[PDB]
RNA sequence: GAAAUUGUUGAAAGGGAAGGGCAUUUGAUCAGA
RNA sequence: GGAAUACUGCCAGCUGGGACUGAGGACUGCGACGUAAGUCAAGGAUGCUGGCAUAAUGGUUAUAUGCCGCCCGUCUUGAAACACGGACCAAGGAGUCUAACGUCUAUGCGAGUGUUUGGGUGUAAAACCCAUACGCGUAAUGAAAGUGAACGUAGGUUGGGG
RNA sequence: AAAUAUGUAAGAAGUCCUUGUUACUUAAUUGAACGUGGACAUUUGAAUGAAGAGCUUUUAGUGGGCCAUUUUUGGUAAGCAGAACUGGCGAUGCGGGAUGAACCGAACGUAGAGUUAAGGUGCCGGAAUACACGCUCAUCAGACACCACAAAAGGUGUUAG
RNA sequence: GCCCUGAAAAUGGAUGGCGCUCAAGCGUGUUACCUAUACUCUACCGUCAGGGUUGAUAUGAUGCCCUGACGAGUAGGCAGG
RNA sequence: GAGAACAGAAAUCUCCAGUAGAACAAAAGGGUAAAAGCCCCCUUGAUUUUGAUUUUCAGUGUGAAUACAAACCAUGAAAGU
RNA sequence: GCAGUCAAGCGUUCAUAGCGACAUUGCUUUUUGAUUCUUCGAUGUCGGCUCUUCCUAUCAUACCGAAGCAGAAUUCGGUAA
RNA sequence: GGUUGCGGCCAUAUCUACCAGAAAGCACCGUUUCCCGUCCGAUCAACUGUAGUUAAGCUGGUAAGAGCCUGACCGAGUAGUGUAGUGGGUGACCAUACGCGAAACUCAGGUGCUGCAAUCU
């Protein structure tokens, strides 16, 4: 008794009724994969320039 | 026949009525349909809103919390509503004197509050003093902290709280949790 | 068996572009890529290391990450009924500056010196692009171009 | 495709900014409607030049009317048509006052005799024989003796009422 | 526009008139076993009733939504008179998302006063002349639903092009005749 | 003291089933005003 | 050379015949005509008249006529099937209760909550009252020993209703 | 080396300008990234549309399919067997193809009127034994796609080339 | 091109039938006409959506009312009864 | 291809031509010429730590692979690898 | 399985009286396959006997055409079940 | 403008056969003590710039040159292809409608352009 191997028939139809959803674009996205030299560094530039305007609020 | 582009006769998705057989909640609703309908303020729309929502979606505010929004810059002698139930607080120690709006008050809650020299009034008389929402300041609980909400989208490398009953060593913790059975999630 | 490999169904798109086969040039690894930068992936099937998967050429993506010899580039790849976002490590001979926004970046600062000069003289701006219009009306001569007649020819082999 | 008319379509091959002002083809194009005509143009265009639509422009359509409506001449035609199982060109005649009539009868006698509808039909040539005697095909040239008469044997009256009461007559 | 072709004939030279600027459409296939790129340009040209028919302003970007509805529409160049009739009997503004009657130039004055336009009329001139804002009184306007053509479609069979004999396609100057009889 | 099933009486129809839908004719019967 | 006519198109040109519909229910609007009173075909039918006043209309029912109408249930890609169950009728006849739970919702109270194991009491399996515990929550993390949540207005930025 | 199909972009999260942080980087305030400050709304930067957009939870059934056009594999082929895209049937009545799951047309609340689709208009059968030009006579004539078949080869039959 | 030969199967039978021969056949063209649960307009039912109306004699604000669109359905879900 | 005792059509030597028509463990495809091939010199990056990523994909596992980081090394004059 | 077309050759000479290579077009469903649509809550599985009817691709009988038909015998073909 | 060093694009630059080249540069070229490498100072190393030469390299020019590059209403709107019909045809296949649109072929033109630094009759 054999039966249907594959087939994508219905498949498009199927995935465009809730839609092709664009992936919602964010602002400031993740640094997942940055070089971790670069994000140590990062770091330590944020903190620095967060102390700084901290202080520059007079 | 017609090719609809949109699914026909689609209900809204949004509560138009407390689900709640609340008389006084009914009676709370009528007075802010009428305020929403005839005002044009923002305020009345968003609070008649805010008075169908479930009991999920009207997570209590606490007094500290309401607090920290009295500190806001500016925000401190406006009139606290909270469409929902006002907690009280005893890791805050500084209450200030403020009038809060709130359809449910801890009995704590309201004691830190008369307490501290402020008022803890209905919403219908928020309505009666402030028809246009003047000089207020809606508070909203936390919705995502709520413990039904850290199991929800649970899946392989997204971190969020396995449904478990007991929890220790042997439950959910080897394979699949770890390099050294197998993998880690 | 099937066989469904990492370079799978590549023999003509990993190819060599004939009489361009050989060392690569060295503008390739003189250009400079930041992050935020566009790029086109097209593999260099001479450089094995740091390759982009089959999927991936013709695609077009932001680096988001810039290593000693490669970029990380974000592509958005349709999986299912939804995008999911992929982040490559691909050496720089695989990817070229992308020229796909340089028309929108003319046509920018373009419009800005439009805009200036409009506030600086009058006001007309018309800064939007429009697509071809219909022809407007024109009036053809026949001097020296009188209507030549054609008729449809007969049928004939000529085999 | 229906009852015909005759188009002078004049087109352009739309100019360039090296080549302005550009060769102006014009030709004679049967057919019921002026939409049909252009694309009968473009049609027979693309089949000798190097344009199309896209690349070129319609600079006139115009209606030719017949000369002389009211004149019986005898027309030769010449067509190239699609058979079945090749292509043929062919030479016919016929007897009209009009060459878009001429044309109707040429369309329908060449989908009568050959079954070639009108996509399968090129019209190559409507001309006006001059001179009798250069008519060379027999059905025209036995209209064209002297003192043509000839009865119509048999005819039949087309009755206006189901029943009739005087079993008819075929007398003419 | 007569008087220049007048005078290119008396030059020997021959007057282009302008392409059209304008073209109606209708969509004179039903709703069933469309594909999906021509369902798609349907719907995004409104029409998606048989017999449901819209304005579109002639530019390169529509002439190719045209070509791929071709087999599923007939239209062509609307004249002042079918725009008047489409109109002033079967005119419909969109407003509140809601099909609301052109029975006053108050309603229209109220939705497109903005844009300069005030009444029917303007509303007309607006459409036959492709003005700054023919995009907003165009999509102001609801799509139409015409009737089918009281003395049928001139054709045994509507599915081939209308140069082939059939309805469908351009039939540039013809549809006026065609939505005459369908209004 | 139901139904299946049956007798009698009455009514009706009935050229290789019967039953059904829409519509009206005819017969019978009946409410509303 | 001067016309006409055809064809096609336009008119916010005039007008005749036919059919279906009359929704709404004080006024409110936009207009037209009139100098103005007012009138109107202008935000949906009124006026006049006749017959009948009951089986006449209509309903129901039986029949006749025109046209249409395969036997349901089921499995199935596909059933009217030469696939299966069903001669008929009545009565019975199939997602229940429980333990422990997920989401959602309603309610009470709320950093707490749960009186009902038990005690008190009672008009006695009800209702009413209650101490100490205990459960869950208020802390996590680690295999474990163990350690255990404010640099800051409990942070910065972007958006964010009000 | 096409056609069709396909990635990206077409702005305020933008373009540019001044200068703060760093443990990164540079020969080096060199740069990198992130910041502080400043200028630029009618078309805020193609078209068309937008019963709105975004987001979340939770559960049913299903996990035998089949058919048509086109692309296409195995097979002599199959109402065969297997893929691609779309449209369908399944899950769907209705008008047409006599009949028929899939074809054509068209998708369906209850009615009235009008007009049509596909298909038809001798009679069955609603609707021209309409109009027009030809062709055909068959001692097996032919008579509408899917579709219910016919070929090579022949005929001073007849027609036109 | 049409017609004919080529052209043989089993119950009696199928351009659907009758029948049709300057067709009621074949090719082509032009009109008129017929009729779907489709299209247009109107009413009514329901659904959905957007609104108006707690200012009184107001007991049905889950009410009353205005406006627009829409209606196929197995398995299945939900709702009102 | 033109040459050189045995040496011939094939042994070794020489020049010329030689875009790879060779070789690169293996199937096939891709890639490669001062190399990725051939020969020689030095070596153990076939190492340590724990992450990210690509393919198959449920965006799970496994296998394989990519680019880094933090070390320790190899090689080279060095950039580098 | 049956039947065509072409005609290199056979047939003393002559392609086609009768045949007919190399090719090639078909028909039939009395072969056997191929398939798995119907039937597994069951369509009684060989053959024979018996009996009816149908088909024609005709063995005989009827009437014919052809012949490498003198007669006789025979062969090829037609209408014919 | 020539030349050298480093280059970018990587034949319009390559290839074949000839011709020419002033100045400088480059080059061939001379030598083997040292460092260095070879069977071989041929290559590689070092030294001289001295003994010699433009012969070669190199550069430029020439050729109805090969290749390559560019362009074309050249072929060709052909082949192919998206879409459509109850189009044709027994079929194989084909025509038409609305679009897109090659390659070969032919012809014409061309034969490196150029950055940085130094140098030169
Ligand atoms: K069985
Ligand atoms: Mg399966
Ligand atoms: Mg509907
Ligand atoms: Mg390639
Ligand atoms: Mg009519
Ligand atoms: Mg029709
Ligand atoms: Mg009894
Ligand atoms: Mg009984
Ligand atoms: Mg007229
Ligand atoms: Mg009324
Ligand atoms: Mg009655
Ligand atoms: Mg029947
Ligand atoms: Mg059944
Ligand atoms: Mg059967
Ligand atoms: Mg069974
Ligand atoms: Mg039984
Ligand atoms: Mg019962
Ligand atoms: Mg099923
Ligand atoms: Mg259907
Ligand atoms: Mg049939
Ligand atoms: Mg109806
Ligand atoms: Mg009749
Ligand atoms: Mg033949
Ligand atoms: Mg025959
Ligand atoms: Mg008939
Ligand atoms: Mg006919
Ligand atoms: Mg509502
Ligand atoms: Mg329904
Ligand atoms: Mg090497
Ligand atoms: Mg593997
Ligand atoms: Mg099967
Ligand atoms: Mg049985
Ligand atoms: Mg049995
Ligand atoms: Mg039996
Ligand atoms: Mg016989
Ligand atoms: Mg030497
Ligand atoms: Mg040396
Ligand atoms: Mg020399
Ligand atoms: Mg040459
Ligand atoms: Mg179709």
């Amino acid at each position: 008794a054999k039966s249907k191997n594959h087939t994508a028939h219905n498949q498009t139809r199927k995935a465009h009724r809730n839609g092709i959803k664009k992936p919602k674009t964010y602002k400031y996205p993740s640094l997942k994969g940055v070089d971790p030299k670069f994000r140590r560094n990062h770091k330590h530039a944020l903190h620095g320039t967060a102390k700084a305007l901290a202080a520059a609020k007079k | 026949g017609i090719d609809h582009t949109s699914k026909q006769h689609k209900r809204s998705g949004h509560r138009t009525a407390p689900k709640s057989d609340n008389v006084y909640l009914k009676l709370l609703v009528k007075l802010y349909t009428f305020l929403a309908r005839r005002t044009d303020a923002p305020f009345n729309k968003v609070v008649l809103k805010a008075l169908f929502l479930s009991k999920i979606n009207r997570p209590p505010v606490s007094v500290s919390r309401i607090a920290r929004a009295l500190k806001q810059e500016g925000a401190a002698n406006k009139t606290v509503v909270v469409v929902g139930t006002v907690t009280d607080d005893a890791r805050i120690f500084e209450f200030p004197k403020t009038t809060v709006a709130a359809l449910r008050f801890t009995a704590g809650a309201r004691a830190k509050i008369v307490k501290a020299g402020g008022e803890c009034i209905t919403l219908d008389q928020l309505a009666v003093r402030a028809p246009k929402g003047q000089n207020t300041l809606i508070l909203r609980g936390p919705r995502n902290s709520r413990e039904a909400v850290r199991h929800f989208g649970m899946g392989p490398h997204k971190g969020k709280a396995p449904r478990i009953l007991s929890t220790g060593r042997k439950f959910e913790r080897a394979r699949g949790r770890r390099r050294s059975k197998g993998f880690k999630v | 068996g099937k066989s469904h490999g990492y370079r799978s169904r590549t023999r003509y798109m990993f190819q060599r572009d004939f009489r361009k086969h050989g060392a690569v040039h060295l503008s390739t690894y003189l250009k400079v890529y930041k992050v935020g930068d566009i790029v086109d992936i097209k593999a260099n099937g001479s450089i094995q290391k740091g390759m982009p998967h089959k999927f991936y050429q013709g695609k077009t993506g932001v680096v988001y990450n810039v290593t000693k010899s490669s970029v990380g580039v974000i592509i958005n790849k349709m999986v299912g009924n939804r995008y999911l976002e992929k982040r490559l490590n691909l050496r720089v001979e695989h990817i070229k500056h992308s020229k796909c926004r340089q028309e929108f970046l003319e046509r920018v600062k373009a419009n800005a010196a439009k805009r200036a000069e409009a506030k600086a003289q009058g006001v007309a701006v018309q800064l939007k692009r429009q697509p071809a219009q219909p022809r407007e009306s024109r009036i053809v001569s026949t001097e020296g171009n009188v209507p030549q007649t054609l008729a449809p020819v007969p049928y004939e082999t000529f085999i | 495709m229906a009852h015909f008319k005759e188009y002078q379509v004049i087109g352009r091959r739309l100019p360039t900014e090296s080549v302005p002002e550009p060769k102006l083809f014009r030709m004679r194009i049967f057919a019921s409607n002026e939409v049909i005509a252009k694309s009968r143009y473009w049609y027979f265009l693309q089949k000798l030049h190097k344009v199309k639509k896209a690349s070129g422009e319609i600079v006139s359509i115009n209606q030719i009317n017949e000369a002389h409506p009211t004149k019986v001449k005898n027309f030769g035609v010449w067509v190239r048509y699609d058979s079945r199982s090749g292509t043929h060109n062919m030479y016919k005649e016929i007897r009209d006052v009009s060459r878009v009539a001429a044309v109707e009868t040429l369309y329908q006698d060449m989908a009568a005799r050959h079954r070639a509808r009108f996509r399968s039909i090129h019209i190559l040539k409507v001309a006006e024989i001059e001179k009798t005697a250069d008519v060379k095909r027999q059905y025209v040239k036995q209209f064209l003796t002297k003192d043509l008469k000839f009865p119509l044997p048999h005819r039949v009256q087309k009755s206006t009422k189901t029943f009739s009461y005087k079993r008819p007559s075929t007398f003419y | 526009i007569i008087q220049a072709k007048r005078d290119a004939k008396a030059a020997g030279s021959y007057y282009v008139e302008a392409q059209h600027k304008l073209v109606f459409v209708v969509r004179i296939k039903g709703i069933n076993k469309i594909p999906p790129k021509p369902r798609k340009v349907l719907q995004l040209l409104r029409l998606t009733r048989i017999n449901s028919g819209t304005f579109v302003k002639v530019t390169k970007a529509t002439l190719e939504l045209l070509k791929l509805i071709e087999p599923y529409v007939a239209y062509g160049y609307p004249s002042y008179s079918t725009i008047r009739q489409l109109v002033y009997k079967r005119g419909f503004g969109k407003i509140n998302k809601q099909r609301v009657p052109l029975s006053d130039n108050a309603i229209i004055e109220a939705n497109l006063g903005k844009y300069g336009i005030l009444s029917i009329d303007d509303l007309i001139h607006e459409i036959i002349t492709v003005g700054p804002h023919f995009k907003q009184a165009n999509n102001f306007l609801w799509p139409f639903k015409l009737s089918n053509p009281s003395g049928g479609w001139g054709v045994p069979r509507k599915f081939k092009h209308f140069i082939q004999g059939g309805s469908f396609g351009n039939r540039e100057e013809f549809i006026n005749k065609l939505v005459k009889s369908m209004n």
